[PDB]
């Protein structure tokens, strides 16, 4: 070759994973969440760096600082609310991503699914720490209750919770730590995302039908670059629709109250992206049992590849699993509802059944349904 | 509470107007780019 | 390869001065008789 | 005259592709074209002069790497293709313009 | 015959990408101003007299 | 340096100026929105 | 002792196959298979005819998926025509690998 810009620079060749790569033809709109997921990481990042251009990480100021970012600083208001709302998007998008590989057998790519899982739980920590930075009532108490949930571990726990906090409570110590970790996790995450993409470039993307598309492969550049741009268009639409017309709507917490350590919102709860886990945690009487169960809710994901029973990696051609699949999402929705509910009889009893129904759907129902379907097809 | 929001609402109106023109435009571009895939005909013709 | 099924192919070699003359050129290249 | 009359009507120009994949075959033939002038047109000699430049090339050209038309040189140099020719097909109301290259399965894009 | 509006537009401005981008630069300018103007006006209309712009009179120069 | 200079090259340069010329105009437009010169606004 | 049950079992099977997208898609149950290592080797063992056919049907399929259109009622895959053409091939491959595994015990 001569003057083929792409392969000339070795570096520029590496970028032809966007332009020349084999892309399946058929391909639901669902896939656009991978790309969108990465737009969200970049958005969050630029926003973060501008917010962290005018934020301070101290008990005294933090609150003020954020408050100053939203009032005297020029266009810091939208930057901050874009930031907050963004993260909602980032999660909404992540849970579409996981649903699509729960449905279509994308998780077949073991390697790629274990990086995903790492990705998902990294992004979870970042969102957990970033919400406390502001240092508002909700934040303050939420980080106490969660962190302390770690003190359920029998031998260490207790010592360990105090290490993490850098003291006996959540004072300055802890709030600067979160600022530092929040800032450096998304930069570590970016390398994982690229390691994720790496593996996934070795086998290409699955489809609705669940079958190899090597017989029908499209250039990513011509087609997918427009689709992606279009998906951004809608993505930003939702971000701005949220951030411009209903700033607070999706940010349940109304606690714009500076944290007072004796004071408590009797209604303490993580934002929407964590509710599922929360509800599953309350269903167990015992503290430790809850924490394990909390972990398993999320960590349960890596086990699905082993759980797969069918011969059709595609759910598309399998009724019964489509039916339980959907239920689990609606069970998931049910559990998110419990998260903002008084922890009283009515919700208790519901949540408990929901929590068992979630684990059933993942651990026992679906697996069986997989077999059945195989035996009906005579497979 | 939200001094910026009152100003922000006007931007939202502009954004809404901008989004519709943009949302519609993006779809048209996508169709033109994705038009070729839909248009193509696939058939099998073995001598058999 | 071109199929030689019918009555059409007669190819056999025999010219006046030249016989089996092979020519190689950058612009072109071939085999005659 | 009527029979002639049916003749000479314009034939609608369409830019589409027809892709008939047979991995069984050893090489790949690609004919890429942009519609052109009828038989008579000032633009129609100037085109030729254009294709003179790109030229045409085969496994057996004696110049290979030193041939003055880039597609040829690149081809010659990088084992890009087996043979390639530019054409100008001239019809009264229609014209096919482009080139045509035969090239291994893995080199279709580079020669394009 | 004449070129459809688009064909006219095309051959004047979109054959050469140099002209195309020139266009876009120009367009982006002109557009911003009319959008704003029109978009602003729309918004102010919906809150007549609610905004300082409307209310400055009261305590201004006597 | 010396190798790049040539008698033959001029058509490309002429062509480049228009595309380059067109490109140059875009920056002025791009800069101007950010710059917000009162005079530029006046224009 | 399956007489009523067999017929009943058969009846259940037609509904699932008809119900499944595969019947609607026009790709036979065998083309819906998760392509894994054993399926992969069975695939490779297919005849030109059998094999090229799978390529077209998946070609036509992924084309419909892409356009979200279903094939005409007249042209669908009918359960009664269950070409389990992969099955034969697929069986052995597994058969051979089971053996290999077993031979490796001790
Ligand atoms: C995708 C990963 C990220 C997620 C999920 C995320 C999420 C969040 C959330 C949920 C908050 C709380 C805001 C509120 O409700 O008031 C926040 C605040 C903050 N984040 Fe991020 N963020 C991410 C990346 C970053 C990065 C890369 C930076 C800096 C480079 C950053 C800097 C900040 C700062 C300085 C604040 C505090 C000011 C404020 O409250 O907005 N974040 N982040
Ligand atoms: C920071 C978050 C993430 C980013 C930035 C990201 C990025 C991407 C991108 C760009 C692609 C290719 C297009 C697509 O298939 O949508 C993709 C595919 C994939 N991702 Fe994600 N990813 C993220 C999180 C995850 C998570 C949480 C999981 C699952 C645990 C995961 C698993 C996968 C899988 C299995 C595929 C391949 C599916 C297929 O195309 O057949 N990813 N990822």
């Amino acid at each position: 070759m001569t003057n083929i810009r792409k392969s000339h620079p070795l570096m520029k060749i590496v970028n032809n994973a966007f332009i020349d790569l084999p892309a399946p033809s058929n391909i639901s709109s669902w896939w656009n969440f991978g790309s969108l997921l990465g737009i969200c990481l970049i958005l969050q990042i630029l926003t973060g760096l501008f917010l962290a251009m005018h934020y301070t990480s101290d008990t005294t100021t933090a609150f003020s600082s954020v408050t100053h970012i939203c009032r005297d600083v020029n266009y810091g208001w939208i930057i901050r609310y874009m930031h907050a709302n963004g993260a909602s998007m980032f999660f909404i998008c992540l849970y579409m991503h996981v649903g699509r590989g729960l449905y279509y057998g994308s998780y077949t790519f073991l390697e790629t699914w274990n990086i995903g899982v790492i990705l998902l739980l990294t992004v979870m920590a970042t969102a957990f720490m970033g919400y406390v930075l502001p240092w508002g009532q909700m934040s303050f108490w939420g980080a106490t209750v969660i962190t302390n949930l770690l003190s359920a571990i029998p031998y260490i726990g207790t010592n360990l919770v105090e290490w993490i906090w850098g003291g006996f409570s959540v004072d300055k110590a802890t709030l600067t730590r979160f600022f530092a970790f929040h800032f450096i996790l998304p930069f570590i995450i970016m390398a994982i995302a690229m390691v994720h993409l790496l593996f996934l470039h070795e086998t290409g993307s699955n489809n609705p039908t669940g079958i190899s598309s090597d017989v029908d492969k499209i250039p990513f550049h011509p087609y997918y670059t427009i689709k992606d741009i279009l998906g951004a268009l809608l993505l930003i639409l939702a971000l701005m629709l949220l951030v411009l017309f209903a700033p607070d709507l999706l940010g349940d917490p109304d606690n714009y109250t500076p944290a007072n350590p004796l004071n408590t919102p009797p209604h303490i709860k993580p934002e929407w992206y964590f509710l599922f886990a929360y509800a599953i945690l309350r269903s167990i009487p015992n503290k430790l049992g809850g924490v394990l169960a909390l972990a398993f809710s999320i960590l349960i994901l890596a086990l699905i590849p082993l759980l797969h029973t069918s011969k059709q990696r595609s759910m598309m051609f399998r009724p019964l699993s489509q039916c339980l699949f959907w239920a689990l999402v609606a069970d998931l929705l049910t559990l998110t509802w419990i998260g903002g509910q008084p922890v009283e009889h009515p919700y208790i009893t519901i949540g408990q059944l929901a929590s068992v129904l979630y684990f059933l759907l993942i651990l026992v129902l679906m697996p069986t349904a997989g077999t059945i379907e195989n035996k009906l097809l005579k497979w | 509470a939200e001094p910026e929001h009152d100003h922000r609402k006007r931007m939202g109106l502009k954004m809404l107007l901008m989004m519709g023109l943009l949302l519609p435009l993006v779809y048209a571009m996508k169709r033109h780019k994705w038009s070729v895939l839909k248009s193509r005909k696939l058939a099998y013709r073995p001598p058999k | 390869k071109r199929s030689v099924l019918c009555r059409e192919s007669l190819r056999g070699q025999a010219a006046g001065r030249p016989l089996v003359a092979s020519v190689s050129l950058n612009v072109p290249a071939s085999v005659r008789y | 005259d009527e029979d002639a009359v049916p003749t000479l009507s314009p034939c609608r120009f369409t830019g589409s592709q027809i892709c008939h994949r047979e991995d069984g075959l050893p090489l790949a033939h690609v004919a890429i074209a942009v519609e052109g002038p009828g038989w008579a047109h000032p633009d129609n000699v100037a085109l030729q002069v254009a294709n003179a430049i790109i030229g045409h090339y085969d496994c057996t050209y004696g110049g290979g790497a030193h041939l003055s038309s880039p597609l040829a040189s690149i081809a010659a140099t990088n084992k890009l293709c087996q043979s390639f020719q530019t054409f100008n097909i001239c019809y009264a109301d229609t014209g096919l313009l482009g080139a045509h290259f035969v090239c291994d399965h893995m080199s279709i894009d580079d020669m394009m | 015959v004449a070129p459809t509006l688009t064909a006219r537009l095309y051959s004047l401005l979109f054959r050469r990408t140099s002209t195309f981008a020139l266009t876009i630069v120009v367009g982006a300018l002109f557009f911003e101003r009319a959008f704003d103007q029109g978009a602003d006006a729309i918004y102010e209309h919906i809150n007549e007299g609610k905004l300082w712009k409307h209310i400055k009179h009261k305590y201004e120069n006597k | 340096l010396t190798r790049f200079l040539g008698p033959r090259y001029r058509q490309l340069a002429r062509n480049w100026v228009p595309t380059a010329s067109l490109w140059g105009a875009v920056g002025a437009v791009g800069l101007v929105w950010a710059t917000d010169w009162r005079l530029i606004l006046d224009w | 002792a399956v007489s009523a049950s067999s017929r009943w079992l058969e009846g259940i099977r037609k509904w699932y196959y008809n119900a499944a997208g595969f019947n609607k898609l026009g790709l036979m149950r065998d083309d819906t298979i998760h392509e894994n290592d054993d399926v992969k080797e069975a695939i490779r063992r297919l005849p030109e005819n059998l094999y090229d056919d799978r390529v077209f049907r998946i070609k036509r399929a992924l084309d419909l998926s892409m356009r979200q259109q279903i094939l005409p009622k007249e042209q669908w895959t009918k359960y009664e025509e269950d070409k389990s053409y992969l099955e034969p091939y697929l069986k052995e491959v597994i058969r051979e690998r089971k053996e290999r595994e077993e031979w490796a015990k001790k």
